[PDB]
This record gives structure tokens, C-alpha cells and sequence, in this order.
DNA sequence: ATCAATATCCACCTGCAGATACTACCAAAAGTGTATTTGGAAACTGCTCCATCAAAAGGCATGTTCAGCTGGATTCCAGCTGAACATGCCTTTTGATGGAGCAGTTTCCAAATACACTTTTGGTAGTATCTGCAGGTGGATATTGAT
DNA sequence: ATCAATATCCACCTGCAGATACTACCAAAAGTGTATTTGGAAACTGCTCCATCAAAAGGCATGTTCAGCTGGAATCCAGCTGAACATGCCTTTTGATGGAGCAGTTTCCAAATACACTTTTGGTAGTATCTGCAGGTGGATATTGAT
């Protein structure tokens, strides 16, 4: 049963997981889930597109986490940027100190 | 009809959602002409994406991409 | 497959998927290891913020299921999310209750 | 005397009602007719996913609804409370839609 | 006896003159100090290529000039010929710069 | 031999006559007295935003000098594309 | 024989082709893409220099300067939209005073 | 020859050629040429960028003259588009007919 | 002030759309090991150009005075737009059936990439000389505003 | 209509900044020519979902009446703001300077891509059960607008 299955992937299940951590007793409708899927795709494209630009400006071929960071600063409103940087630095730390 | 199918009560309900209390009688023609210009602009772009992909069906994606490049991004139909 | 990179990074967002999406993205010739980790964390963070606020919006309205309307109230009542999403339309979100004071009786 | 409401009382009542709901405010079929006719100018013999037509309606309504907010500001700026075509014209010019 | 032009006549004379020329209208050095003052509040020990300062000035003057056009449209809408802060405010609210 | 005097209140260097001239290019005939302070506020916000982004580019490139390209990229991303200065 | 002369173009095909790869726009660039893009770039260059040239001739000058570019763009409906969000350094603006501002 | 400053490429000689074609007795100031240079880079990035997006939307790894053409139709208005499309097709046709 | 007419609200109720749960299955995703490659950090330093200084001088800012005319307040009324009510015509729905055509799949070739070697060129650099026009003058004609 | 103060016009001019012209050099660009690989067009077709009916069911639009109240015209006057003037200072311009820091060139390795290989997982599909909340009811009470 593989035929009519061009995998249409989305962030929906990962959105769902994060939901349960912040509001364990709250559900979310399909249309709402669709909004969130669009949200994550949008922010992804904005952030990555911006990091791409940074790399080209500086004559580099690698999108590193430094490019993701600067992009975040340039694109997120003040305080929302501060927290995002914090979450990002945090996860790039734990990842390194791991196996 | 057609454009005239967008009716006075419809426009009025819109305006109300926009917080409008009192509406001049000529607002109805101005609005219709405004809606037509919006749709042409968007549909042109959507149909252009459609032609490109050699389809005969305008798909939600075609509309969503047209909206994105007119700086009117829409969330909810990106399936 | 030993441990997922997401568990390594301590995240619920699919690091491997983000990595892959960067490559096929044609964003750059190459991709550092840390970059999709950072990006995934950022996306996860931003998702948490909106669901948190939209969750609150569901409580205030005596509901336990988030619907578009709730995401619209969450985003528009928040200065920072509202600016980030300033050129975005959330379908079936409606608008915020707002009447210009000069239109009020007497 | 049969009962009557002062002009503008029901107007307010409706602003409060429609700012509470999210349902679309143009009837579905006349809109569809309109869409199909405009598209026919760009390419004959078209078909539309039903979700494609729904996207246009959402976008159109959100567009007109926000234009009315701005138009209202323009009327109020001229010490009126009645929106007029010149209010729509001014808002669109300043948005760069006419200009 | 001593000659006087009526109020508004020199004003129109100056519109014609300034719309005909292209030179910058804020003085160079004071604008440079402003840029350095604002910059240094973000980050110390920064330097500027001079054409960087020219770039900010050309941009800032194009911005303000276009704002005054819009402001002027708002005044006229209110049946005045005098621009007031509420005209600048309404222009910026409609342009999406404010709310 | 090393200087750098304190910089303060340079917004007042956007003088009344400079603002008047700008309004004229803008086709403005008459100007209310409070416009001047309002315009200064509006310029300050515009410059902060362009500079914040401009300096973000500079720092990222690990430079100590803001270049014309820094400012030009800062302008493009806020959708005020500037021609005449490179790129 | 250069690709430019082979396509009938003043604008450099090889360079456009090269910039298309450097820019990371897609995994592959087909042979016709740079040729078409060089054709469009040359056509727009041409259309704006035509109109700027006239603006220059209108002010009794032989050397195009930024004012002339600005005049050409703003006086042409289509270039005006294409460059609607663009600022041309040293261009100034169009002579234009609103009617209510004139005396009588 | 000071430790060779790395070469900076522009469209100047090309803009110049075209200029001599449309106005055989007209010069261009170097500031003007700088604007023209920005103009050509601006339009290149806008077209290639749309093209890039097109390709992705249709799961295509190749930017063809077909992608550039749609980009041109999407990005340019009315008569500019019709003529641009036309000079594009002509050029491509001429190019493939050689050899 | 009273008191009637409607709207709006909250508590409670029940059907059902849409959400949830389990199970089977499976490509393509992801991890992992290991062979090869190279981007761009480090270190050293050449050479552009930024910050700074000096001095001179006049273009332009500042501050004032004076009164013209604009904005802002008030009044007034004709008429346009809201409210309500009565028709009735069309949108909605919902179900049910062709069949267009989107999307999966397999086949295969024209066209893209990789690569090597050879030629051509646009950018820089150094040095030397034209030229379009900004800015100055002077005198003639046009616009403004007091009568 | 006359007349006078002043701006604006344009022909004329001259310095010089910027534009232009030559040679000379060469690292990178561009073209050429084979070898190797593959994207995606082509054809065929299965199955999703789109256009089109029929068919009440009524919710919603339309047309009309009537008057409240808003927009716009007209009237006034206080003082805000433009024009002109005097005074002089700080920007502008010109030229010189040490030197910070950008940017070139080379060496070199931590980390990337490339490829094979095993294991895992998110998406789809089928079938079954569950439940949050729209939409109805009733009755309280708040709002509005007439006395
Ligand atoms: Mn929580
Ligand atoms: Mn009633
Ligand atoms: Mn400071
Ligand atoms: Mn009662
Ligand atoms: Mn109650
Ligand atoms: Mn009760
Ligand atoms: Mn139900
Ligand atoms: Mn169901
Ligand atoms: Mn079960
Ligand atoms: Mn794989
Ligand atoms: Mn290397
Ligand atoms: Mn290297
Ligand atoms: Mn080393
Ligand atoms: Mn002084
Ligand atoms: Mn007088
Ligand atoms: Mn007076
Ligand atoms: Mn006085
Ligand atoms: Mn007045
Ligand atoms: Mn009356
Ligand atoms: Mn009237
Ligand atoms: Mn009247
Ligand atoms: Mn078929
Ligand atoms: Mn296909
Ligand atoms: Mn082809
Ligand atoms: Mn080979
Ligand atoms: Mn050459
Ligand atoms: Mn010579
Ligand atoms: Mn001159
Ligand atoms: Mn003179
Ligand atoms: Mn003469
Ligand atoms: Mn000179
Ligand atoms: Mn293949
Ligand atoms: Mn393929
Ligand atoms: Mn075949
Ligand atoms: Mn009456
Ligand atoms: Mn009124
Ligand atoms: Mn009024
Ligand atoms: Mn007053
Ligand atoms: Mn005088
Ligand atoms: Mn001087
Ligand atoms: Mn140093
Ligand atoms: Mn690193
Ligand atoms: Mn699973
Ligand atoms: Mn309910
Ligand atoms: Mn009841």
C-alpha cells in the first residue's frame, strides 16, 4: 500500500507534542493545526532565506548556526529575539555535550 | 449581475466588522470596484502559476503563492 | 538508529527534517551541524509561545479546543507576535473587538 | 407608539456582533461566480479546487475589512462619522495601492 | 511702503524651487553626528565609511519627503492647508508603520 | 592625542529650517508649530531601525566599520531599497 | 564566438550564467535560462535609458544624471510600479503642487 | 600593481553599449551609471528569485528559460512584460538555431 | 422619575461533526561507519581610507517683530441614510451521478554536469588630455501686490 | 488698469571636476571539446473531487416609508504662523596626518560531502468509539427609549 502515497509531511505531530507540554488538557482543531503548520513553514522560510542572504553577503558557502542567530536578531521583535537566541544557544550546547 | 452579486448588505456587514457606523450611499460602487481590482491582481498571479504547471485546475496552493508575493500571506490553506 | 538528534538537542522538533529541508532548500552550498539544531529550537520556541497564548485565549472563552479564532486573539493581543505576523492573515480568525470612541452614544 | 431604535443604535449592535464572529460575510455562490468570471479573462476553461475559492474569499474579506478600518480613520480624521468614497481613495493612496 | 509678499507666496515659491533641485536638505555634519550618536548607543567603537553616512542621509530624506506628501494629503482631506502632528500620525497609521 | 567628545542631543541638529525645506520638497505650504518636534521623533525612529540592522550586518562580518553595503542591505530588508551606493 | 553574439545580445550571457550558479537559485541551470535573462535585462536597461535620455534632452543636457533617471521612472507608469519601492539617490521628486494650495 | 585588489565586476560597459544604441550622442554620469548598475542587479535578483521559488513549488531542480519567463510575467507589469517575454523568446530561439 | 419593549445573558440539554484510538504496513527518512575533500580560521602584513586637526569665511540659523488669514468654534437646516416592515426570489444544502484531469508510475533520451586544455577579456593601473556644465555676471522680461 | 518692487529668465562666460583616451598587464572568465550521468517529458490510467443537477426550505435580499441627525455652508475672530530683518556662528571646504582595520596571500586541519549500509519512523489506510460545543430552550435582567 504505497501507491497514492506521495508523503505529504507536516509539522503537525511536533506541534501537537509542544502543545501537550504547555497546555496538557487543551486540544486543537484541524483548521487551527493547519494555521500552525503554515506558521512554522513561514518562519522557517524567513529565517533560512535571511541566513542565505547573510552567507552570500559575506562570501561564504556554509549556513552555520551563527547565520541562523544573526537572522533571528534581524527578524524577531526585540524581546522575542532575546528568548529565541537563548533557546537556540541552549540546544546547540546540549547537542555538543551529548554522545 | 456577478459583481453586483456582492450586495449592499454584504458590504455593510464587512464594514461593520471594520467598525464602521455610518455608510454613504456611494460606498457600494466604490467597494465593488476595489474588490474587483484585488481579485484580478491575485487571480492573474494564481492563474499564472497554474499555466506554468500545465494544469487546468487552480489549486489552493496557486492562490496561496499569489497571495504571498502580493505581500498578503494567508495561513490555513497550505495543505 | 541510536538516539535522534532531537533528543540529543533536547527538542521535540525534528532536527533531521530541518537539516534536510536546509539542503534541498538551496539556501547555501553547505550546512553546519549546529545550524538545524539552532533553527529547530527557534521554531519550537516560537510555536510554544503562540500555543501558550492561544491556550489562554481558549480558557477565557470557556473552551478546551484551540480554534483559529483563538490564534487570532493570541497573535493580535501581543505586541511582539502581532508585529512578526503583521502582514499575515489567519483564516477564520475574525478581528479584535474595537469601536472608535467618537462613534459611541451621546 | 410602535417601538423604534434611534439611528445608529442597531449599527453599533452589529459592529459588536460581527466583531465577535468569524464567519464569512459574502454569500458563497455569488462570490464563486465572480471569481470564475474574472479568471475567464486570463484563461478559458478553468476549474477551481473548492479550497482555492475559499482561500480567495478569506483573503478578500480580510482585505476589505482592514481597508474599512483605515477608511473609518480617514472619515473620523475629517470630523465625520460617515465613510465616503474619498475616504477609501485616501486610504488606498497612502497605502501605495493607488500611488 | 516697504515691499511684502503675502503669506503663502514665498511658501509656493519654495515648493517650486525645492521640487526642481536634488541636493540634500539636512546639513551634512549635524546629520553625521546624529548617526554617530544613535549608532554608539547600539554599539561602541564603531566607525563609518563616509558613503555609509551619505547612504543614510539619502534614505532618510527620501523617507521624510514622502511622508510629508502623505501628511499633506491628510491635511487637505480635513480641509486644511496646514500640516499638523495628527496628519503625520494618521499617515503612519495607514502606512502600517504604527498600528 | 585621543579625543571622542560626548555626543548628546544631536536631534536638535535637524533644525526647523531643514524640516521646512523637506516639507517643501514634499509640496507642503503651511506648517503647524508642533510639526518640528514630531518630525524629529519620526526621524529618530527611522534611523534607529536602519542603523540597528546596519550594525547587525557589520558585527556579523566581525568588522568595526559600518560600510555602505551594510546600510544598503539594512535598507533592502526593511523594503526601502536604495540605488546609488553599491550592490 | 561568445554566447552573447550567438544570442544576438549586448548583455554578457556567460556572466549571467555564472551568477545564476553562484547565487544558489536551484540545483541546475539550463542553457536557455541565462540567455533569456540577459535578454530581459538588456531590454529594461534599454527602455529606461531611452526615457532618461529624453529627460536629459528636455533639460538641454547631453549627460544623463540621476535626476534624469528619476524623471524617466516616475513619469512612466510601468517603470514607476516596478520601482515603486526603490529610492534613486540624488533624484529629487516630480514638480507637483496640490490644487487647493494655489491662490486666487 | 598593489597586491592586486580583487576585481570588482559591473554591467557598466554593457549599459554603455546599449546607451550608444538608443542615444548615440548622450553621455552618462558615473553616479548615474552606479544607479543603472544597482538597477540591473536588483532586477536580476528579483527574476532569479521568483524563478527559484517557481522551481521549488513544482519539485524541479532546474531553472529553465521557462522558469525565467513565468518569473518575468509575474514580476513585471503589462506592456513591460509583453515586450520582455518577446525579447527573451527571440533571443533563446536565435541561440538554439546556431551550430 | 415611571415603565414597556427588546436584546442579551446564563444554566442547562442533546445530537453529531470532527476529533481520538488502535492496528497493519511500508517507502523513504534518518542514523551510523568510513573514505575523501575543502571552507574558511590563523597568522602575517600591505595599503586604503577614517578620524582628526587647522584655519578661514560666508551660507545659513536664530530670534524678533508684525499682521494676514487660517483653523476652530458656533449656528443652522435640508436632505441622506438608518430603521423597520413587507415581499418573494435565490442561495444553500445535500445527495448523487458522470467524468476531467491531477497525480502515480514506468520508460528513455536530450541535456546537464564534470573536466581538461586553450583562448579571450574586462578590470585595474598608471599617466596625460579633453569637455559639459555649474556658477557668475548683466541686463531683459514676468509676476506680484499697493493703489 | 497704472506702476513699482522683485523674482525669474536666459544669453553669455570660464574654471575645473569629472569624463575620457592610451598603453600595459594578467587572473579570472569564457569557449571548446569529450566523457558520464540523469532530470523530467512522454505516454498510459486509476481514482479523487470537481461541475452539474434536482429540490425543497427559508434566510436573506430588495423595495419603500419616514424622520433623526449629520454633513456641509455660512459667519466670525483670536492668535498662530509666514515674511523680512538683523546679527553672527558653525558648517563647509581645503589640506595634511598618523594609523586602525580592512583585505590579500599562504598555510593547514576540524568538519563538510560523498556513499554504502541497517534500522527506524511518520504518513496513509481501514475500522471503531468517543466528546466538546453549536444550536435550541427557558427564564432573568439589562438596555434603550418613550413618557
Ligand atoms: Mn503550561
Ligand atoms: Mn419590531
Ligand atoms: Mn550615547
Ligand atoms: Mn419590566
Ligand atoms: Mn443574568
Ligand atoms: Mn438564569
Ligand atoms: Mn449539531
Ligand atoms: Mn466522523
Ligand atoms: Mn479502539
Ligand atoms: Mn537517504
Ligand atoms: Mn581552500
Ligand atoms: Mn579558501
Ligand atoms: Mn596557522
Ligand atoms: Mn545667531
Ligand atoms: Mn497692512
Ligand atoms: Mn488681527
Ligand atoms: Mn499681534
Ligand atoms: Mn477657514
Ligand atoms: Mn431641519
Ligand atoms: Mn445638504
Ligand atoms: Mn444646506
Ligand atoms: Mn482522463
Ligand atoms: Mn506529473
Ligand atoms: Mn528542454
Ligand atoms: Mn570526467
Ligand atoms: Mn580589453
Ligand atoms: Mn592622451
Ligand atoms: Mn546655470
Ligand atoms: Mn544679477
Ligand atoms: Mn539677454
Ligand atoms: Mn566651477
Ligand atoms: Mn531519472
Ligand atoms: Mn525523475
Ligand atoms: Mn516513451
Ligand atoms: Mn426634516
Ligand atoms: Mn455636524
Ligand atoms: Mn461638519
Ligand atoms: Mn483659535
Ligand atoms: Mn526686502
Ligand atoms: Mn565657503
Ligand atoms: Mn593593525
Ligand atoms: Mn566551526
Ligand atoms: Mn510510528
Ligand atoms: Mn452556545
Ligand atoms: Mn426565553
Amino acid at each position: 500500500k504505497k501507491r497514492r502515497k506521495t508523503r505529504k509531511e507536516s509539522y503537525a505531530i511536533y506541534v501537537y507534542k509542544v502543545l501537550k507540554q504547555v497546555h496538557p488538557d487543551t486540544g486543537i482543531s484541524s483548521k487551527a493545526m493547519s494555521i500552525m503548520n503554515s506558521f512554522v513553514n513561514d518562519v522557517f522560510e524567513r529565517i533560512a532565506g535571511e541566513a542565505s542572504r547573510l552567507a552570500h553577503y559575506n562570501k561564504r558557502s556554509t549556513i552555520t548556526s551563527r547565520e541562523i542567530q544573526t537572522a533571528v536578531r534581524l527578524l524577531l521583535p526585540g524581546e522575542l529575539a532575546k528568548h529565541a537566541v537563548s533557546e537556540g544557544t541552549k540546544a546547540v550546547t546540549k547537542y555538543t555535550s551529548a554522545k | 449581475d456577478n459583481i453586483q452579486g456582492i450586495t449592499k448588505p454584504a458590504i455593510r456587514r464587512l464594514a461593520r466588522r471594520g467598525g464602521v457606523k455610518r455608510i454613504s450611499g456611494l460606498i457600494y460602487e466604490e467597494t465593488r470596484g476595489v474588490l474587483k481590482v484585488f481579485l484580478e491582481n491575485v487571480i492573474r498571479d494564481a492563474v499564472t502559476y497554474t499555466e506554468h504547471a500545465k494544469r487546468k485546475t487552480v489549486t489552493a496552493m496557486d492562490v496561496v503563492y499569489a497571495l504571498k508575493r502580493q505581500g498578503r500571506t494567508l495561513y490555513g490553506f497550505g495543505g | 538508529k541510536a538516539k535522534t538528534r532531537s533528543s540529543r538537542a533536547g527538542l521535540q522538533f525534528p532536527v533531521g527534517r530541518v537539516h534536510r529541508l536546509l539542503r534541498k532548500g538551496n539556501y547555501a552550498e553547505r550546512v553546519g551541524a549546529g545550524a538545524p539544531v539552532y533553527l529547530a529550537a527557534v521554531l519550537e520556541y516560537l510555536t510554544a509561545e503562540i500555543l501558550e497564548l492561544a491556550g489562554n485565549a481558549a480558557r477565557d472563552n470557556k473552551k478546551t479546543r484551540i480554534i483559529p479564532r483563538h490564534l487570532q486573539l493570541a497573535v493580535r493581543n501581543d505586541e511582539e507576535l502581532n508585529k512578526l505576523l503583521g502582514r499575515v492573515t489567519i483564516a477564520q480568525g475574525g478581528v479584535l473587538p474595537n469601536i472608535q470612541s467618537v462613534l459611541l452614544p451621546k | 407608539k410602535p417601538h423604534r431604535y434611534r439611528p445608529g443604535t442597531v449599527a453599533l449592535r452589529e459592529i459588536r456582533r460581527y466583531q465577535k464572529s468569524t464567519e464569512l460575510l459574502i454569500r458563497k455562490l455569488p462570490f464563486q461566480r465572480l471569481v470564475r468570471e474574472i479568471a475567464q479573462d486570463f484563461k478559458t476553461d478553468l476549474r477551481f479546487q473548492s479550497s482555492a475559492v475559499m482561500a480567495l474569499q478569506e483573503a478578500s474579506e480580510a482585505y476589505l475589512v482592514a481597508l474599512f478600518e483605515d477608511t473609518n480613520l480617514c472619515a473620523i480624521h475629517a470630523k465625520r462619522v460617515t465613510i465616503m468614497p474619498k475616504d477609501i481613495q485616501l486610504a488606498r493612496r497612502i497605502r501605495g495601492e493607488r500611488a
